[PDB]
């Protein structure tokens, strides 16, 4: 599992690759085992390294692959707009 | 009988003055709005308020105070504070624009748009009283509000009010740590006009309080609230023989006959002995002979001049609480046997002792403890020669190339007044040398 | 809830009203002012009111969390505000 | 009641000036239509220092907006906070200054400075007891420099006991946005060495240096640069509008900084400027702002302070901090770095602490240095300009509008005189 | 709750007996049966995925 | 009155002081927050405590001791443990940076920064005495402030405080078993200083207590806090005649008159006689004859030196408990009849006895039993000279190549002061040789 951030323009943060490509272990209840395909779905929160990301959409290829495997996807949620970038754009 | 007025001038004078008057309402029974509540068993006699209070009718007590400055932004939070109703409104007299660190803009330009009005309020306060023990002046040697308007006030009070006692309180500008750049320029034009109209004159510099608030009290990072809380306890001890009866009491007019050898040497030093913290002073006792040592310690003094290389001219102690005359005279026998303390050759009597029954009153929100007994000291030592002679150099670095003089000169004074006030400060440098040389 | 007569500063809508004392008219403005939105978090007119932490000695030399942003207080008081 | 009326001169001055009312009105709970919708009474208790008042619960700024072309004033009303200005104070003309100092001083602005001095003095006679004036302009053109110099000499000769401010984004070597840029600048310091109480000098070259290095701002427009200036126009008028444990008005910093009557060019820089990435990893404390006031990176003017000698330093803080720790850290610097500080002034820092911070920040600070590094911003314009007056490169667009050749050697001698009064006192 | 308020007995009376040991046995019995139900439900979900 | 102030220096000095201030608080009735209980009385009343403790108005007892260290993390368990409410804060004096097992980093450079503070706090503990018996010093000859600042401590205590008794207990370096490599440069250069400044000086080796434990108190694997609880049973027993009333008293001054013949020889030995465990305590009757016999015995001595290679100069027995003055004298007269227990020719008297009523106190968590009577000894034998020569060899092994010498010379220190100090340790081995040769 890799996590990336696309570079937005006037945000002052260091932007780019966030977690390097490696197998990621689970939260400490059942700590030893790593992530697999089944834990991943849409409109859920996934915890990597003390950080709980929120998932809101997929790809078309990901929809086809996950529906092939057998999971029914949730309805897609939405991403709340960044207040600083909204203020700077307007 | 025994009333005394207190005027606070300057932002430093007012902000000290808020601390002194939350001390004096809590000292007595009086609430913040001025009403003394009925039947609540306070520790005064009957007229224990009267030395700092008037008495209007329906259980209301008004202070004997007047707060003055040239800028309005620092008395307006006294006109809206918790103590807004305590004072009569026609005391807090504010100007329109400020001198902004000039004598020459306070003593010479804008002080005369206001000095006519405080000297009509000084009448209506001193018209009411029976007989004045003496005014109290509160000010700082930094700026021109608290040091230039102060100087014209004492040119006008020493003429109009005879020889009533005028105990000023100063803050000498700390040499290392300082705010203004022209602090020595203000503080050497001051000694020319406060060698003649202050009957007593005290000094406390801000840098020394910062050490005591670090070591003894354990307030790392003090602010200006803590520093003015301990100035009030020192003034509260000089006035506690007015209002509360004592086992051996000394008044305002008996320091002056006893502290001051010659009529040009009236700069004492003030110490308070169990300045100490409540979470720590649970452990140590405070005997009379223990807190007499802490007065004479070099580190506990309140102006950064070491008394070990100066020889004392007198002392003037003041004991409050649970103290007996045996344990006082036992401790003075110990101090005169140590070789480190030098007393001057022509002072064989040495000391001056006051004993009270009224303990120092703790202030909630404050930082000290509830101690049974405490000591102040009014030393008069030779060590003040090094607190003039290390602000008389910072003056003369800057005046030798005439930096900043072009601002004072335009607003009503000449080039000789900086010169006239510099030999008048190296004249007093010689009296502290010629007096302490032994026989 | 009024300001005392020597007060200098801004009070809304003094300059149009007439023929009243400062304290009476200031009470009238703080009571009735429908046109202007009077703020809720106002800090001027105060009400007149009367004027582990012990598990370490006052000389303890170690790290205490969040206790370098607190000031004007004793060692035991700064540790009390940092923990509790 | 120490009120100050505001003047905004030129396209540079209006964009800088309209941002200052976008930040000060945000400091006082005031919506874009001008009325009050605030949260405290400390917002409203000294709001009459930059405002009149109109009936109905609305306040209007005490600003007069001056130009020569009418194009820029359409852009200020079309801005988001343009509704609050009184329309009687928009004073401007029909034709343009031509990016000439001379054609905006001698020819064109003289028919319009009569109209400015009627709406300026209407503000100044309605005051309770007037304190000061303000002016925002750039030293590189016609409307900012030229007529904005003429208006100062008419305010001063009628009100010579008030206090006066001036703001300047002075021209730079490396960036260059006008080819006659040194002719405009070198002539225009003639009335800023003789005829102003104060003048701050800022550099557009080092505005870009903070924005890329400190804030990591990828593409800074002119909106963010003017935000970075307006937090220092705010910073000097903080003790005048808000309480303090120690106080410093306009007049106090006039007396203390300026040693001799013609050295009043200053070097501002806001302390807690920091980037969005390192906002979360950074601690605010009173030692830590002092580390960032003083380094040569955050100076707004493009001179290096470690190339000269500091004469005096101001530091107008903002927040609840300890008055030992403010005074501890100025004893720190003068005894650590002691070559860079002047030798015949013993305490070289003026300090001040306010109470109500900038909104959002728990603590903040400001800095007003006076160094002998300012001569490399005057001498560097001098050889930038004297290359062109040798061959008379552009003079027929100034000489033909009413002036002769002696008025540059009169104002090059005076420009060299100011440089000569720093190597006097630096060494 | 039974163990939690049985442990407040006064001195001497606090004695190990058959009731205490049977309580300690049955709490672990209940946790074991809960874990078995968790396994059966977690594998029923993957056969539901197969049917989809 | 009868007051004595203890100064504890170094990590070994603080960790000894903790073990012997848990003893004193339990010896009198004092709880670990200073104040005695009000419902019960553990100790029967008097002002017994007023030679270790001191009282404020509200009935709180705070010890007159100052702990020092040049390193800030051994005091910080005193400041957080159970006895943190007992000590007034400025008695727990602490440093900023360590001493790094040098002397010249604790005698010339870093010891100068903390000699100002400790000589204003101990004048506020000797102000509130009326009659001060004498100081006590607790340290070890290994470290850098436990043995480098302690030398500079006593060089000023012999100047401003005249000749009040500066009694020191000490830890001598064990010679086979020793933690530090740097050790003989320490324990030569500090004996040369505490010759002319200390009044009495007891040595105890850490190795020699390790086998007093494992044979008598059958503790294989002793920690340093099993080891420190035996030292408090010595420090209390030499001062138990000051506090607790006795049939025959001895103060601190009457030791030095009766143990030290000549002004360099103030190095006694120690032995606590019924050092027994509670699984073996109540089967033995610990009669006075069989806890005076077991106190001369060369196994049980507390320094790694044997009395069968020299000859006794003086003894100092300290009985304590259920003892009668007659059975003391019936067992002294047995020891003197032996031809192996050799007493020196010019001391025909030999002994100094002291009898005290109060039995020694058992510590919770400790190892010894509550016994009914107990014995000490402060023997002054000729056989200390063998432990001077084993230190002299290991110093001289290194110093003929100058090993570790650049670490001391580079810190404010003359490079020839290692040879002043070896002739102060080569003169002292002849003095023990010449007070042992017989008069004929
Ligand atoms: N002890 C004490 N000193 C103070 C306090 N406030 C300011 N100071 C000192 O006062 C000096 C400045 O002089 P001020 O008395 O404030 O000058 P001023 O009278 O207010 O003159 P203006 O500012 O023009 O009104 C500085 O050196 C401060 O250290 C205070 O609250 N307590
Ligand atoms: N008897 C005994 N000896 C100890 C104890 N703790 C340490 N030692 C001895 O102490 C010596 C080392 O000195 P330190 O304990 O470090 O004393 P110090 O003053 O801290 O020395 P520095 O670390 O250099 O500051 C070694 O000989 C150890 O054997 C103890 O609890 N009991
Ligand atoms: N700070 C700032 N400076 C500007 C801005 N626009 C132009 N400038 C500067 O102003 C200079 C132009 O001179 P200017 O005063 O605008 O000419 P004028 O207004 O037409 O008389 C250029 O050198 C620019 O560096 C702006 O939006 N903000
Ligand atoms: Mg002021
Ligand atoms: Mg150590």
């Amino acid at each position: 599992v890799e996590v990336n951030e696309p570079v937005l323009q006037n945000s002052g943060l260091p932007q780019g690759i966030f977690i390097r490509r490696h197998r990621i272990s689970l939260p400490p209840p059942n700590e030893d085992q790593f992530y697999t395909v089944h834990h991943f779905n849409v409109n859920t929160d996934i915890v990597f390294y003390g950080r709980t990301f929120k998932v809101y959409d997929c790809d078309a290829f990901t929809k086809n692959f996950l529906t092939k495997i057998g999971v029914k996807l949730n309805p897609p949620g939405q991403c709340p707009e960044d207040p600083y970038m909204k203020t700077r754009r307007e | 009988m025994r009333e005394c007025i207190s005027v606070h001038v300057g932002q430093a004078g007012v902000q000290i003055g808020n601390a002194c008057w939350e001390l004096y309402c809590l000292e007595h029974g009086i609430q913040p709005d001025g009403q003394m509540p009925s039947d609540k068993t306070i520790g005064g006699g009957d007229d224990s308020f009267n030395t700092f209070f008037s008495e209007t009718g329906a259980g209301k007590h008004v202070p004997r105070a007047v707060f003055v400055d040239l800028e309005p932004t620092v008395i307006d939070e006294v006109r809206t504070g918790t103590y807004r109703q305590l004072f009569h409104p026609e005391q807090l007299i504010t100007g329109k624009e400020d001198a902004a660190n000039n004598y020459a803009r306070g003593h010479y330009t804008i002080g005369k748009e206001l000095i006519d009005l405080v000297l009509d309020r000084i009448r209506k306060l001193a018209d009411q009283c029976t007989g004045l023990q003496g005014f109290l002046i509160f000010h700082s040697f930094g700026g021109g509000t608290g040091s230039g308007f102060t100087s014209l006030l004492m040119e006008r009070l020493s003429v109009d009010y005879g020889k009533k006692s005028k105990l000023e309180f100063s803050i000498y500008p700390a040499p290392q740590v300082s705010t203004a750049v022209v602090e020595p320029y203000n503080s050497i034009l001051t000694t020319h006009t406060t060698l003649e109209h202050s009957d007593c004159a005290f000094m406390v510099d801000n840098e020394a309080i910062y050490d005591i608030c670090r070591r003894n009290l354990d307030i790392e990072r003090p602010t200006y609230t803590n520093l003015n809380r301990l100035i009030g306890q020192i003034v509260s001890s000089i006035t506690a023989s007015l209002r509360f009866d004592g086992a051996l009491n000394v008044d305002l007019t008996e320091f002056q006959t006893n502290l001051v050898p010659y009529p040009r040497i009236h700069f004492p030093l003030a110490t308070y002995a169990p300045v100490i913290s409540a979470e720590k002073a649970y452990h140590e006792q405070l005997s009379v002979a223990e807190i007499t040592n802490a007065c004479f310690e070099p580190a506990n003094q309140m102006v950064k001049c070491d008394p070990r290389h100066g020889k004392y001219m007198a002392c003037c102690l003041l004991y409050r609480g649970d103290v007996v005359p045996k344990d006082v005279n036992a401790a003075i026998a110990t101090i005169k046997t140590k070789r480190t303390i030098q007393f001057v050759d022509w002072c064989p009597t040495g000391f001056k002792v006051g004993i009270n029954y009224q303990p120092p009153t703790v202030v909630p929100g404050g930082d000290l403890a509830k101690v049974q007994r405490a000591v102040c000291m009014l030393s008069n030592t030779t060590a003040i020669a090094e607190a003039w002679a290390r602000l008389d150099h910072k003056f003369d670095l800057m005046y030798a190339k005439r930096a900043f003089v072009h601002w004072y000169v335009g607003e009503g004074m000449e080039e000789g007044e900086f010169s006239e006030a510099r030999e008048d400060m190296a004249a007093l440098e010689k009296d502290y040398e010629e007096v302490g040389m032994d026989s | 809830p009024h300001y005392i007569p020597g007060y200098t500063g801004h009070c809304p809508l003094l300059r149009f009203s007439m023929g009243q004392t400062y304290g009476q008219m200031t009470g009238q403005l703080l009571r009735g002012s429908p046109g202007l939105a009077w703020p809720p978090a106002h800090r001027t007119l105060l009400p007149p009111i009367q004027p582990l932490s012990s598990s370490m000695v006052p000389g303890y030399t170690g790290f205490v969390p969040q206790a370098q942003f607190i000031f004007a207080k004793n060692c035991s008081q700064v540790w009390a505000e940092a923990l509790n | 009641m120490r009120e100050i009326v505001h003047l905004q001169a030129g396209q540079c001055g209006n964009q800088i000036g309209a941002k200052f009312w976008e930040v000060i009105s945000d400091e006082h709970g005031i919506d874009p239509t001008g009325t009050y919708h605030g949260d405290s009474d400390l917002q409203l208790e000294r709001i009459n220092v930059y405002y009149n008042e109109a009936t109905g619960g609305k306040y209007v700024p005490r600003a007069v907006l001056v130009d020569l072309e009418p194009g820029t004033m359409d852009s200020v009303r079309s801005g988001p906070f343009g509704q609050i200005f009184r329309p009687d104070n928009f004073v401007f003309g029909q034709s343009g200054a031509g990016n000439n100092w001379a054609k905006g001083h001698y020819t064109e602005g003289a028919e319009l400075v009569d109209s400015v001095l009627d709406v300026v003095r209407k503000e100044a006679e309605s005051c309770d007891c007037l304190q000061g004036f303000q002016l925002t302009h750039s030293l590189g053109g016609g409307t900012g420099s030229g007529m904005g110099t003429l208006l100062i000499s008419k305010i001063r000769e009628e009100y010579p006991d008030r206090i006066m401010n001036t703001f300047s984004v002075v021209p730079s070597p490396k960036v260059s946005d006008t080819v006659v840029e040194p002719y405009n600048a070198t002539l225009s310091v003639h009335q800023l060495v003789e005829n102003t109480d104060e003048t701050y000098c800022i550099d557009n070259e080092a505005l870009y240096d903070i924005c890329f290095r400190t804030l990591k701002l990828t593409t800074p427009t002119y909106g963010d640069l003017n935000h970075l200036v307006s937090a220092t126009m705010s910073g000097v008028t903080t003790c005048l509008r808000f309480p303090g444990q120690l106080n410093a008005d306009l007049r106090k910093l006039a007396v203390n900084m300026v040693p001799f009557p013609r050295l009043h060019f200053f070097m501002p820089g806001f302390a807690p400027l920091t980037s969005r990435g390192s906002q979360q990893y950074r601690a605010l404390t009173v030692p830590e702002l002092t580390q960032q006031m003083f380094d040569a990176k955050n100076m707004m003017a493009a001179c290096d302070p470690r190339h000269g000698r500091y004469l005096t330093v101001a530091a107008v803080f903002r927040g609840r901090m300890s008055m030992k720790e403010v005074d501890e850290q100025m004893l720190n610097v003068q005894n650590k770095n002691s070559s860079y500080f002047v030798e015949w002034i013993p305490n070289n820092v003026k300090t001040a602490v306010c109470d109500i911070p900038p909104r959002g920040l728990k603590m903040s600070a400001t800095f007003i240095g006076n160094s002998t590094a300012i001569q490399e911003l005057f001498k560097r314009i001098s050889e930038q300009f004297t290359a062109m007056f040798r061959r008379k490169a552009f003079l027929h667009w100034y000489t033909g509008e009413g002036m002769d050749e002696m008025e540059f050697t009169e104002a090059e001698s005076n420009m060299n005189d100011l440089v000569s009064e720093y190597q006097q006192y630096q060494d | 709750t039974r163990l939690e308020t049985r442990t407040h007995r006064p001195n001497v009376e606090l004695c190990r007996d058959v009731a205490q040991y049977r309580l300690i046995k049955e709490v672990d019995e209940i946790t074991h049966n809960v874990a078995r139900l968790k396994e059966t439900l977690a594998q029923a979900h993957v056969e539901l995925k197969g049917l989809n």
